[PDB]
């Protein structure tokens, strides 16, 4: 009931992978994951 | 009794498809326009 290790989901594909299949060993094959997103830089704000 | 005297070689077509087109959808992209209010209401139903 201790929990003997841990995975951070961000730190890279590999761990994403296992988050995603909710396992420490991920066989061989390829996976889909979440998809990837160009964050906006700034806020415009356009008014009369 | 009817025996043919000669024949004619003919070609038919058959059309059989095999597969169709791949489809791939982001689930929180299409339900939620990148919004994280609207994804932390959509973590509530589950794994759908």
């Amino acid at each position: 009931g201790t929990i003997t290790d841990a995975v951070d989901c961000a730190l890279d594909p590999l761990s994403e992978t296992k988050c995603t299949l909710k396992s420490f060993t991920v066989e061989k094959g390829i996976y889909q994951t979440s998809n990837f997103r160009v964050q906006p830089t700034e806020s415009i704000v356009r008014f009369p | 009794i009817a025996i043919p005297t000669n024949f004619t070689i003919s070609v038919t077509t058959e059309i059989l498809p095999v597969s169709m087109t791949k489809t791939s959808v982001d689930c929180t992209m299409y339900i939620c326009g990148d919004s994280t209010e609207c994804s932390n209401l959509l973590l509530q139903y589950g794994s759908f």
